């Protein structure tokens, strides 16, 4: 006769950090998963595309001091670049300052492509070598 | 080889791919529902915060309590620290578990005494090969550690079942350093749906209806 799932929430509002649970409460799986302090945050993905936007592709260096203040792995910037733009070779677009308004294009488009070709696997869009 | 090396790389990237986008789908963690994990040290943390939601939405206090001091697990607190700590504030009417290496086996008592509990029972924990452990010990080799039992309050109650459970535990070291899963059951023995809480917690051992403090939550 107590909802211990109800009691979940209103905890996790007041107790737990942002990123452990939702808005409505509950919990967020996806900080879970990640290994603890390496979570990549809502917010912190709309400053990578703003990122781009400033100071283009490949430009982590140069990006990496404005958006992400360590931050974060280089590395990890490219890989979730690759799926800003829906390919997994994202070498096509180095050194190119692209708006987030043409990362979606070039996204939406990438994974049409893709899907007609059928080489898109994991809604990316795979590159041919 | 260049060539090799870069195709490790695409497979692996792939992965990234794939696992991202599940995760996007909704694929759950590993932790339970009902689990209430909290991030902070204790030392900073306030534990009004807590007592105040608990009693808000339970209007209760805590069943059971559990504990792994970092002495100087291995997080190095100030043994003060860990002994000034309030945990009397904590709960009411209810048991303490407590892990104590064989360094502060005996601190460890007097510290639970401190916080007001009596001591009445002790698990054991075996580490069976799979069946015997290799400890180097300073007099006698060990091969378990042992968490320590304390009481306050009425458990004439309903809620907490008298012989329900047993002192021996049996498992096997997993993820060390793991705690055996049992004792989670063999809390539910003793209670039953009841408020737990747990402190020091590692990402590994959360469980429903626990709540559980750590600094590496």
């Amino acid at each position: 006769p107590l909802d211990f799932t109800q009691y979940a929430k209103n905890m996790r509002k007041d107790l737990s950090n942002q990123d452990i649970c939702l808005e409505d409460g509950a919990l967020n799986h996806s900080y879970f998963l990640t290994k603890k302090g390496q979570y990549w945050t809502p917010l912190n993905q709309k400053a990578l595309q703003r990122g781009i936007e400033l100071f283009g592709v490949g430009n982590w260096k140069e990006i990496n001091y404005d958006e992400f203040s360590g931050k974060a792995n280089i590395v990890e910037l490219e890989l979730r670049t690759c799926m800003i733009l829906g390919i997994n070779d994202i070498t096509e677009y180095y050194g190119k300052k692209i708006s987030e308004e043409e990362q979606e294009e070039i996204k939406k488009s990438n994974i049409a492509k893709g899907k007609k070709e059928n080489k898109l696997k994991d809604n990316i869009y795979q590159k041919l070598q | 080889l260049l060539q090799d090396i870069e195709k490790r790389i695409l497979h692996y990237k792939q992965l990234f791919f794939k696992e991202q986008n599940e995760i996007a789908n909704g694929k759950r963690s590993m932790v339970p529902d009902n689990s209430i994990p909290i991030c902070s040290d204790v030392t900073k943390l306030n534990f009004q915060a807590l007592i105040d939601a608990q009693m808000r939405h339970a209007g209760k206090m805590f069943d059971v309590i559990m504990m792994d001091p970092p002495w100087q697990a291995y997080d190095s607190l100030s043994d003060e620290k860990i002994q000034n700590m309030p945990i009397q504030s904590l709960q009411q009417d209810g048991f303490i578990f407590v892990w104590a290496i064989n360094a502060k086996y005996r601190v460890t008592i007097k510290m639970i005494e401190n916080w007001g509990y009596k001591l009445v029972d002790e698990i054991t924990w075996v580490k069976k090969t799979v069946k015997i452990a290799k400890g180097h010990g300073f007099y006698l080799q060990h091969a378990k550690e042992s968490c320590l039992i304390g009481v306050k309050g009425d458990v004439d109650n309903g809620r907490f079942k008298k012989n329900i459970a047993s002192d021996v535990i049996f498992s096997e070291r997993r993820g060390q350093s793991q705690k055996p899963e049992e004792i989670y059951q063999y809390i539910n023995q003793l209670c039953p749906n009841g408020n737990y809480l747990e402190i020091f917690a590692r990402r590994n051992n959360l469980h429903d209806n626990w709540v559980s403090i750590g600094n590496e939550l």
